[PDB]
């Protein structure tokens, strides 16, 4: 929860706006409550016993998900260390034979065992992710869908833009009997129908949301309590295929799940050929946080880097055109006079030669083409070489390096800005420290006792748990604002000290 | 009460009720209310 | 003191005391603080370079072994990628230090069936290992200064 | 330098009114005061 809070604070302070700060905070509180429920559920304490064992196993996997990922990384490293001892030969230990060359003789069985263990651990990691992180993804998706249905009329007054694949796909869960499965609000459909229905038509809304208006009143009228057996027949009958299809679409469009699936696929391919296990060494980027931050320097300006590479390609193409039209004689890369090897007798070959050799040459193409001293085009060709060196080798590569350096600087600036904002201004009311510090340790007291955001989270949980008939006046007021999604109760530019400055002095 | 009863009119005319502030002849800041035409607003909102 | 004592066993051990300039001169200490400020990131970058070079070694060992003959005598070929350990050593030792990458040091691929695959191999090696990762190290030092 | 110029423009627009030059800190004494001031009171589109 602390890591989630740090991530949320970084996001709001860096990219979030002031107008939506409290809405984002309340959304974070909702997500944190759901994640707390998940953690409590997975915390350590024939069909019945099998179900008990299944739940225990899934809870264990969810609890040790990260440990399993670290174990997968360790197994990949061990497998690749063993692979470092591979060897190729023409005779068995014109086809070539690949085999391990080790004196101990225990590496090959160790390789088999480690490969099987790695595949097993990858599968277990997929299951653990599905049982731990997927619920929050579904919760967020359902919450956003419900809010857009009720307060925006997304599928009632408006329509998805036809490029919003998320909306087009979410159209599949609206009529499903289990639309709010993870999201807490089980009466979203009733709410939407009551506000939307008079203007759009109650029967039209009921059809869009798969509601049975007739049974709608009966459910409130009296109480029905079924008791189906846990048999697999009953379980199969009670499966919302349309919801499950929508859920699987969401899961398979989730990025982390796709990464884990690719991990498992590569692990399986590792049994077809052991060298496919080298792909899992790339997991260090995702695993080690330091490496992730370092690679963020490269990926921060990734679009600019790609555009710079394209510009380099275009400039090299222009140089290729000039060379092909004027300097073909200098592109003979053969020392045998009988068999010349001209690299610029066709534009495709000349462009390949330039992009491949001249760019990698320390001094440019001139390093790799014939010396022009004594030629009629000597000055033209030295200008050609020097301009190639200065534009392609010196400037463009300098552009790439400067992009990386600027990415480093920008990321450091973002971190420092977040720290300064948190240390100089209250997260809730936005009043600066300077004002509070008029009293000894005033800002510290204000942010730890008066406007602590953890306390607002705790107040939300307390209001949820407390009976409505026991709510005090202020508790009922704040509860009604929470239900109506009005964030005016949050102090903004005001505080108790400012309110009672003269009296408190 | 009058504002609540005129809520619908105020909401309808919100995009056209232009409001600015000026330093008037009285040496005081004055608020000026005027009409923004629909064509003017659309032309302003054109991406160029 | 221990190095000073060892200097009497062999006088060349007294060269270790020349490293005392870093601790002595304040300017040198501040300069070296630029390197040590992001020392953990530099070490992690070196590890990432090692992993990337290992991946390139795997690809070369599986597909481009023919190009790794570093002997001019036809009777006695010297293959640097007939075993993974030798290929990895060759890559990490020669390709990383080469100005244009491994392609500078392995056989020219013109006319081969894998010509395009191998030129992509060389160019990607040059851009990732020589251009970007070394740029990452230099940028780490510059950011430490700043 | 170019990144600094962009960031400076963004900060200036987000912390001070384009018309009157009063900083956000003053307006924010009221909830969403700067937002209301720059969208309703001193909107430059409204002067146009
Ligand atoms: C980021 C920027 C990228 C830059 C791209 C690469 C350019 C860099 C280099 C310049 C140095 C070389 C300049 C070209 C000199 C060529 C030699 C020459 O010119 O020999 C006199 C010619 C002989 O003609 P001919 O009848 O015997 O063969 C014509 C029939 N054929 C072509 C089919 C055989 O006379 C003529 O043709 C008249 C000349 C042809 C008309 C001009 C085309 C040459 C243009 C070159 C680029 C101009 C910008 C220069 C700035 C430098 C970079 C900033
Ligand atoms: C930071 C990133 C680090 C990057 C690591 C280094 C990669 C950079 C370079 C790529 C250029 C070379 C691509 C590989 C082409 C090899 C030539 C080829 O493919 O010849 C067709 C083969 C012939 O098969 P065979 O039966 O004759 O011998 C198979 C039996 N054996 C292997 C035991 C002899 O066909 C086949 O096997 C099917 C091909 C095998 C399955 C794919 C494995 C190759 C994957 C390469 C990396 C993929 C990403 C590319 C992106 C570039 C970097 C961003
Ligand atoms: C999105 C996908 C890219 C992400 C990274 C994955 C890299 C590999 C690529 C692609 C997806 C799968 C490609 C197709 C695989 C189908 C299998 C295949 O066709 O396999 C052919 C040969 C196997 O030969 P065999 O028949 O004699 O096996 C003995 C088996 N028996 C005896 C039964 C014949 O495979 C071999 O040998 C060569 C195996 C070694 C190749 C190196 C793999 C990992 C190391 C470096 C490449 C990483 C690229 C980095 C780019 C990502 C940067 C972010
Ligand atoms: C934490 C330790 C590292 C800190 C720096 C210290 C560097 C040296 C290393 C390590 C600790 C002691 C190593 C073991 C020494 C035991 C003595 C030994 O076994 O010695 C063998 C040979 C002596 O031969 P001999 O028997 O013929 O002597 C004639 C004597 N009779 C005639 C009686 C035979 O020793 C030689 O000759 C070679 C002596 C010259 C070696 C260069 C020493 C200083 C210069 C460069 C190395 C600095 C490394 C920088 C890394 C730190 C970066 C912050
Ligand atoms: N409304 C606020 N509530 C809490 N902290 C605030 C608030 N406004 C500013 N801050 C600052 O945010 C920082 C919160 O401290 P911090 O995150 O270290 O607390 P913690 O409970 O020990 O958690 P962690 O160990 O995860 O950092 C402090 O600098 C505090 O001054
Ligand atoms: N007098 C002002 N009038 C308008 N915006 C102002 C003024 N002073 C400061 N600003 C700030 O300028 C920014 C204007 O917002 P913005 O440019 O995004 O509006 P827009 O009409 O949606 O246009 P666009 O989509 O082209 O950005 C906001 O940050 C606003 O706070
Ligand atoms: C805002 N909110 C919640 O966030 C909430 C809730 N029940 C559970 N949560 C998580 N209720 C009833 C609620 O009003
Ligand atoms: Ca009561
Ligand atoms: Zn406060
Ligand atoms: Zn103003």
């Amino acid at each position: 929860v602390k890591e989630s809070k740090r991530q949320f604070i970084f996001d709001v302070v860096n990219e979030g706006g002031e107008s939506e700060k409290m809405e984002m905070f309340v959304s974070f509180c909702e997500d944190t409550i759901f994640e707390m429920q998940i953690a409590a559920q997975i915390s350590e304490p024939f069909w019945g016993e099998l179900e008990v064992q299944r739940v225990k196993f899934l809870n264990y996997l969810s609890r040790n998900f990260y440990t399993l990922r670290f174990l997968a990384l360790f197994l990949a490293f061990a497998i690749n260390f063993i692979l470092l001892f591979y060897k190729v030969s023409d005779s068995p230990p014109n086809m070539v034979y690949y085999f391990l060359e080790e004196s101990t003789g225990y590496m090959e069985p160790a390789l088999r065992c480690l490969s099987l263990l790695h595949t097993l651990v990858a599968f277990l990691c997929i299951i653990g992710y599905n049982c731990l992180k997927v619920p929050l993804v579904i919760f967020k998706r359902e919450k956003e869908l419900a809010r857009k249905l009720e307060f925006d009329g997304l599928y009632i007054t408006e329509q998805p833009e036809d490029d919003d694949v998320k909306g087009q796909w979410d159209r599949l869960v609206l009529n499903t009997p289990s639309f709010p499965s993870n999201y807490w609000d089980k009466f979203v459909k009733r709410k939407v129908l009551d506000k939307h229905g008079d203007i759009f038509g109650r029967e039209r809304i009921a059809e869009l949301l798969g509601m049975d208006l007739a049974s709608l009143e009966i459910t409130a009228h009296n109480e029905r309590k079924p008791d189906p057996p846990p048999g697999l027949l009953t379980w199969i009958m009670s499966i919302d295929v349309k919801y499950q299809i929508w859920k699987f679409g969401v899961i398979f469009t989730d990025n982390s799940f796709l990464y884990l699936g690719w991990y498992m696929v590569m692990s399986l391919l590792g049994h077809y050929n052991n060298f496919f296990f080298a792909a899992h060494l790339l997991d260090i980027a995702m695993g080690v946080k330091t490496l992730r931050t370092i690679l963020s320097s490269v990926t921060h300006n990734g679009k600019q880097l790609v555009m710079t590479v394209g510009l380099l390609a275009v400039v090299v193409y222009l140089y290729t055109v000039v060379a092909f039209n004027f300097f073909r004689k200098f592109y003979n890369k053969s020392e045998d006079e009988d068999e010349p090897d001209m690299k610029c007798d066709d534009m495709m070959t000349c462009y390949l030669f330039h992009m491949y050799v001249g760019v990698r040459a320390g001094g440019g193409i001139g390093d790799e083409i014939e010396d022009p001293a004594g030629d009629e085009y000597e000055l033209y060709r030295v200008v050609f070489d020097i301009t190639f060196f200065f534009f392609v080798i010196v400037i463009l590569l300098a552009i790439i390096q400067g992009l990386i350096i600027d990415a480093f600087g920008e990321l450091r600036d973002q971190q420092e800005q977040v720290k300064e904002d948190m240390e100089t201004k209250c997260f809730i009311c936005g009043i600066g420290s300077d004002y509070f510090d008029t009293t000894p340790h005033g800002f510290e007291t204000h942010t730890l006792e008066e406007h602590n955001l953890a306390n607002y989270m705790f107040f939300l949980m307390y209001l949820i748990n407390k009976d409505e008939t026991e709510h005090t006046g202020q508790e009922s007021y704040v509860w009604k604002m929470y239900q109506e999604r009005c964030w005016d109760f949050f102090p903004a530019g005001d505080c108790f000290r400012k309110q009672y400055e003269d009296q408190l002095s | 009460n009058f504002l609540e009863l005129a809520e619908s009119i105020l909401e309808y005319f919100r995009p056209y009720l232009g409001r600015i502030e000026i330093m008037g002849a009285s040496r005081r800041i004055e608020r000026i209310y005027f009409e923004i035409s629909e064509t003017n607003r659309a032309q302003w909102e054109m991406p160029q």
